[PDB]
């Protein structure tokens, strides 16, 4: 994109390397939100996604993950404080490899997000669609195995590295 | 003799139903909140000096999902009504709850009993006396719990197989 940037996850699995995952965040559309995620991807404010976990997998649903403050499903932080507004809705939960703000509610985004490995509409209008898998649909397909009908993970599946590519 | 009892136990996010059903189960607490999306439990108790197996569906709180929610009140047998003394929102989502039971159900006498959990931390906002007198409302027991210190774990579920046996009577 000349627009959008690029970020990437190296994702292990019980510190093992799985693959490289690239996400656009549409920075077009969804400006804040996206800006969020990729300072924390470069961990540039000091803070951010690196070694933090994907907590609850589900198989046919989504991968979720980005707690780095109490690293237990919990936790969260936005570059923005705490927590922060629901941007907008404009894109739609409408299919495998979409980017989205886990949250707890209206207008609580922090870090936590979700990956879809489905359609997931139910979510359209509650949660911040702002990304979606570039390259490596396949290492979250492989991320998705290791996951179980309540999101426990079988192994633990982390992001070991994480940045801006180009 | 041996019986078996489908309980189910409900309510809003964070006010114990896990930790609540873990102390049941796994004779332990533990101060960290782990959310949950389903787990399932089996053990063996003796109650009124009846074996009987309960079968535990710790749910989540979340509040969509009626289609699955809906599923899981079909099959239960009877309710755990779980809110927090210190969380006033909780208390007042009891209603919700008791009304979607009776509507999955197509009946209005469903077993329940109304667990008003953490009655060992000094933030309480919600009474004794208001929630006793909503469960007169409902002809439900109320049951006052701490998962922390153990009070009425035993008691709660414990009642509300006696509720699911008084049902079956009629
Ligand atoms: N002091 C005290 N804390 C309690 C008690 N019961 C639960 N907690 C705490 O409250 C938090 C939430 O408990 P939990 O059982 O996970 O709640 P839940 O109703 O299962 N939540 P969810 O609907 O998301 O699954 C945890 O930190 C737990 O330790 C209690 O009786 N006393
Ligand atoms: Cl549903
Ligand atoms: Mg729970």
């Amino acid at each position: 994109s000349m627009v959008n940037p690029t970020v990437f996850f190296d994702i292990a699995v019980d510190g093992e390397p799985l693959g490289r995952v690239s996400f656009e965040l549409f920075a077009d559309k969804v400006p804040k939100t996206a800006e969020n995620f990729r300072a924390l991807s470069t961990g540039e404010k000091g803070f951010g996604y690196k070694g933090s976990c994907f907590h609850r997998i589900i198989p046919g649903f989504m991968c979720q993950g980005g707690d780095f403050t109490r690293h237990n499903g919990t936790g969260g932080k936005s570059i923005y404080g705490e927590k922060f507004e629901d941007e907008n809705f404009i894109l739609k939960h409408t299919g495998p490899g979409i980017l989205s703000m886990a949250n707890a509610g209206p207008n609580t985004n922090g870090s936590q997000f979700f990956i879809c490995t489905a359609k997931t509409e139910w979510l359209d209008g509650k949660h911040v669609v702002f990304g979606k898998v570039k390259e490596g649909m396949n290492i979250v397909e492989a991320m998705e195995r290791f996951g179980s009908r309540n999101g426990k993970t079988s192994k633990k599946i982390t992001i070991a590295d994480c940045g801006q590519l180009e | 003799s041996m019986t078996e009892y489908k309980l189910v136990v409900v309510g809003a996010n964070g006010v114990g139903k896990s930790a609540l059903t873990i102390q049941l189960i796994q004779n332990h607490f533990v101060d960290e909140y782990d959310p949950t999306i389903e787990d399932s439990y089996r053990k063996q108790v003796v109650i009124d000096g009846e074996t009987c197996l309960l079968d535990i569906l710790d749910t989540a709180g979340q509040e969509e999902y009626s289609a699955m929610r809906d599923q899981y009140m079909r099959t239960g047998e009877g309710f755990l009504c779980v809110f927090a003394i210190n969380n006033t929102k909780s208390f007042e989502d009891i209603h919700h709850y008791r009304e979607q039971i009776k509507r999955v159900k197509d009946s209005e006498d469903v077993p329940m009993v109304l667990v008003g959990n953490k009655c060992d931390l000094p933030s309480r906002t919600v009474d004794t006396k208001q929630a006793q007198d909503l469960a007169r409302s409902y002809g439900i027991p109320f049951i006052e719990t701490s998962a922390k210190t153990r009070q009425g774990v035993d008691d709660a579920f414990y009642t509300l197989v006696r509720e699911i046996r008084k049902h079956k009577e009629k």
